[PDB]
C-alpha cells in the first residue's frame, strides 16, 4: 500500500478512501484526486458551435391526423434495451408488443443478471434482427457506466452495415408502449430530422446543484464515490432532464465520430459525473451544430410521484440521494389516452407489483386474445436457476427451498390411498433446479420448486415441481386493515420485496401496519418469541393521513427460531395479531451445519435477552406464561443436527406452509400425479402472452 | 411532469 502522489486533505476524498474495500479502488481514487488537484482532469472552458442565441425548441403542434397516413418511406428503428433483473417473461411480453421485422433490437444485459442473459440469448438466436452486446457492464443506479453503455452501443450500431436504422430508442424492462407501432413509424417518418430530448425547464442553477454536476464522482467497486468539487466549464450552456430519448442517425454519428472541442471535452467531463445520461446528450445538442433539431419532448410518460419515490433509497450505492418513478396501477389507465402532446412509451411497469394495468394496456393496443387462452391473469418469475449455483443463494433460502421440496414429497405419498405398495413414495436428491414466484390476479400464490427425487417403488429418478402456499396468519379481534412482518421493505411501492417472508436467526424483522381513513389514534405493539418471551414493546401515533407504518425493533441476535407473534393493542383492548417464522438453518456456508454451529445459532441471543429493557411484567397481564418444558425443549432443539434437526424445521414449515399440489415433468410411476404442462399453476404450463413464435405476414409477433 | 432523478446531497 504505497502512499499517494499528492497530499490528500479533502473531507470527501478521505471519507471515500476509508470506506473503500479493494486496494485497486484506493489507488484509483487517489490518482483521480491528485489529477484534479493539479488542474489536469476536468476541462475549464469549452467551445460552443451553436449559431443560435440560446435554445431552439421546434414545436410539433399535434393533431391526431398526424399519425394516420401511410408513409411511402418509413423509418427503421434501432431499439436498444438496457435490461436487468428476473422479469424475463415481462420483458418477453413487451418485446412482443414492439417487434417488427423492419426494425432492429440490440440488448445489453447487466453483468449481475446472468439468468436474464441466458433467456435473452434464446431470443437473439431466433430472429436475425436481434442481437446481444458481447460486452456487459454493472450499470448501477446513477453510475457513469450507463453513458459508457449508450456510447458504445451507438458505435457498435453505426458499424453494423447490414442494419440501416434511422432512429435510436432506449428502453428498460419496465417500459411499455402506449401506442401502436404503425403510429410510431408514421410520426417519426414525418420528423426524421429531429431529436427528442426532454428538459427540466425549471431553474438551471438549482438543477445543477441538485444533480451534483459540480461534484467530482468516480465509479469503482460498483459504487459512485464523491471526491470533491469542480467548476462548470465556461462558454457553454448546461441542460438536462430525462435520460430516455429518441436520437436520429445523423446526430448519433456526430456524438460518436466528432473530434471537435465540444464532444472531446464533454466525454472527459461526464466520465466523472453522477447520472451523466440525464445531462450529457442535452448539453452536446444545444451547443453542437445540430442545436436547431431539439424537440423539448422525449415522447415518454414517467410516473413521477416524489411524495413516494424520493426516500434517498440509493444511499448505499452512491454518495447522493436518488429518486425513482412509481409503478402504474389500473387507475392510471386513462392517463395513456391524453390528448395534450405526443407520447408513445411509458414507465414504470412491474408485473410483480401490478399486472392488470399491463393486460389492459396491451389489449387496448392489439386486441384481446382468443377464448380459452390460458395464463392471461397469471405471472411467473424465476428467483433461482441451477446454473448460477447454490453459493448464489443464502443459507436461509437454501434451507427453506429444500424444506418446501420435502413438503411436496410428503403430499405425494399421502395422496395415493392404497393398502399395497405406495408408488408415490420419494427420496429427495441433490439441490433444487429452479424456483419461481407465482401470482394470480395480482395475488401472490407462493413458490414453485423444481427438484429431483427417486421413486422408491420403481427405484428411478423423477423430476417434479411443487407448489407451496403460506397459511393466513392475520387475525382481527377500527382503522387497522392489515399487519405483516418481513424484510426488504420498499418505501416507494410500499410492500416487501422478500415475498415469502423467508427469515433466519440472524435476520432483522420489520413490522408493517396498514391503516384506513379515520381520526388520529395511538396503538401498542408487542413482539413475542416462540417461548412466550416478550422481546419489545412500543407505542405508535397513527395520524389521520397515515396509510402505512413500519418499524424495525432493535433485537440482539441470534433470534430464537420458531413461530413468533406480533400483537397490536388499543389501551389493553386486543385489536389484531400476526405470526412469522424464524427458521433454523440446516446449512452453514452451503454445507450441513455442525453441532458447534447449530448450538451457537439456534439458542437465543448471545446476551440472554433481545434488549436491555426487560418486559417480564407484561407476561402475566397478557396470559403469556412461560412453560419450563417448552423452554427446556427449545434448549434441546438447539443442540440437534442432521435428522433430528430436519424434523424440527419441517415441523415448523409444515405448520406455516401448505403444499398445494405437485406435478411431474416427464414420465412418472405415481398414478395420482398430473403432468406439469397440463396444469394451470406450473411454470411448464402454456403462457402464450409471453411466448415468442414465428413472424407473421404483417411483420409482427403479437 | 418534472424531470431530474437526483434528489440532492441530503
Amino acid at each position: 500500500d504505497q502512499p499517494p502522489k499528492c497530499d490528500i486533505s479533502g473531507k470527501e476524498a478521505i471519507s471515500a478512501l476509508s470506506r473503500a474495500k479493494s486496494k485497486h479502488c484506493r489507488q484509483e481514487i487517489g490518482e483521480t484526486y491528485c489529477r484534479h488537484k493539479l488542474g489536469l482532469l476536468m476541462p475549464e472552458k469549452v467551445t460552443r458551435f451553436c449559431p443560435l442565441e440560446g435554445k431552439a425548441n421546434k414545436n410539433v403542434q399535434w393533431d391526431e391526423d398526424s399519425v394516420e397516413y401511410m408513409p411511402a418511406n418509413p423509418v427503421r428503428i434501432a431499439f436498444v434495451l438496457v435490461v436487468h433483473g428476473r422479469a424475463s417473461r415481462q420483458l418477453q411480453r413487451m418485446f412482443k408488443a414492439i417487434y417488427h421485422k423492419d426494425h432492429f433490437y440490440y440488448i445489453h444485459v447487466d453483468k449481475r443478471s446472468n439468468y436474464l442473459h441466458r433467456q435473452v440469448l434464446q431470443v437473439s438466436r431466433q430472429y436475425s434482427n436481434v442481437r446481444v452486446t458481447p460486452w456487459r457492464m454493472a450499470t448501477i443506479w446513477g453510475g457513469a457506466s450507463l453513458l459508457s453503455t449508450y456510447l458504445q452501443s451507438m458505435r457498435d450500431l453505426l458499424e453494423m452495415t447490414d442494419w440501416p436504422w434511422d432512429f435510436f430508442i432506449n428502453l428498460s424492462a419496465a417500459d411499455y408502449p402506449i401506442r401502436t407501432n404503425d403510429q410510431l413509424v408514421a410520426f417519426l417518418s414525418r420528423y426524421r430530422d429531429m431529436n427528442f430530448l426532454k428538459s427540466h425547464g425549471r431553474d438551471n442553477a438549482r438543477f445543477i446543484r441538485k444533480q451534483g454536476l459540480d461534484r467530482l464522482f468516480l465509479e469503482c467497486d460498483a459504487h459512485m464515490w464523491r471526491l470533491g468539487d469542480r467548476r462548470i466549464p465556461e462558454g457553454i450552456a448546461v441542460d438536462g432532464g430525462s435520460d430516455w430519448f429518441l436520437l436520429n442517425r445523423r446526430f448519433v454519428e456526430y456524438v460518436t465520430f466528432s473530434t471537435d472541442d465540444l464532444v472531446t471535452k464533454m466525454k472527459q467531463f461526464y466520465s466523472y459525473t453522477l447520472l451523466p445520461a440525464e445531462s450529457f446528450f442535452h448539453t452536446v445538442l444545444e451547443n453542437s451544430p445540430h442545436c436547431d433539431t431539439m424537440v423539448d419532448n422525449n415522447l415518454r410518460i414517467t410516473n413521477w410521484n416524489r411524495k413516494l419515490g424520493c426516500k434517498c433509497q440509493y444511499k448505499h450505492i452512491v454518495d447522493w440521494c436518488g429518486c425513482s418513478p412509481n409503478d402504474f396501477k389500473p387507475q392510471d389507465f386513462h392517463r395513456f389516452q391524453q390528448t395534450a402532446r405526443p407520447t408513445f412509451f411509458a414507465r414504470k411497469f412491474e408485473a410483480v407489483v401490478n399486472q392488470e394495468i399491463i393486460g389492459q394496456l396491451d389489449y387496448y393496443l392489439y386486441g384481446n386474445y382468443p377464448a380459452g387462452t390460458p395464463g392471461l391473469r397469471s405471472y411467473w418469475e424465476n428467483v433461482y436457476d441451477e446454473p448460477d449455483g447454490i453459493h448464489s443463494l443464502s443459507d436461509v433460502t437454501l434451507t427453506l427451498y429444500h424444506s418446501f421440496a420435502r413438503l411436496g414429497l410428503r403430499r405425494a405419498e399421502t395422496s395415493l390411498h392404497t393398502d399395497g405398495e405406495n408408488s408415490c413414495r420419494y427420496y429427495p436428491m441433490g439441490h433444487p433446479a429452479s424456483v419461481h414466484l407465482y401470482f394470480l390476479a395480482d395475488r401472490f400464490q407462493g413458490f414453485l420448486i423444481k427438484h429431483h427425487a427417486t421413486n422408491l417403488a420403481v427405484s428411478k429418478l423423477e423430476t417434479l415441481e411443487t407448489w407451496v402456499m403460506p397459511k393466513k396468519v392475520f387475525k382481527i379481534a377500527g382503522r387497522l386493515q392489515f399487519s405483516e412482518v418481513g424484510t426488504d421493505w420498499d418505501a416507494k411501492e410500499r410492500l416487501f420485496r422478500n415475498f415469502g417472508g423467508l427469515l433466519g436467526p440472524m435476520d432483522e424483522p420489520v413490522g408493517m401496519q396498514k391503516w384506513g381513513k379515520g381520526p388520529n389514534v395511538t396503538v401498542t405493539v408487542i413482539w413475542v418469541d416462540p417461548v412466550n418471551v416478550i422481546a419489545a414493546t412500543y407505542d405508535i401515533l397513527i395520524e389521520s393521513t397515515a396509510e402505512f407504518t413500519h418499524y424495525k425493533p432493535p433485537l440482539n441476535l441470534p433470534l430464537r427460531p420458531g413461530v413468533w407473534t406480533v400483537k397490536i393493542l388499543h389501551h389493553w383492548v386486543p385489536v389484531a395479531e400476526t405470526k412469522f417464522l424464524v427458521a433454523p438453518l440446516t446449512f452453514s456456508n452451503r454445507q450441513p451445519i455442525k453441532p458447534e454451529e447449530a448450538l451457537k445459532l439456534h439458542n437465543g441471543p448471545l446476551r440472554n435477552a433481545y434488549m436491555e429493557q426487560s418486559f417480564q411484567s407484561l407476561n402475566p397481564v397478557l396470559s403469556l406464561p412461560i412453560n419450563p418444558a417448552q423452554v427446556e425443549q427449545a434448549r434441546r432443539n438447539a443442540a440437534s443436527t442432521g435428522t433430528a434437526l430436519e424434523g424440527w424445521l419441517d415441523s415448523l414449515v409444515g405448520g406455516m406452509w401448505t403444499a398445494m399440489d405437485i406435478c411431474a415433468t416427464g414420465p412418472t410411476a405415481c398414478p395420482v400425479m398430473q403432468t406439469c404442462s397440463q396444469t394451470a399453476w406450473s411454470s411448464f404450463s402454456p403462457d402464450p402472452k409471453s411466448e415468442l413464435g414465428a413472424v407473421k405476414p404483417d411483420g409482427r409477433l403479437r | 411532469e418534472e424531470e431530474g432523478s437526483a434528489g440532492g446531497q441530503g
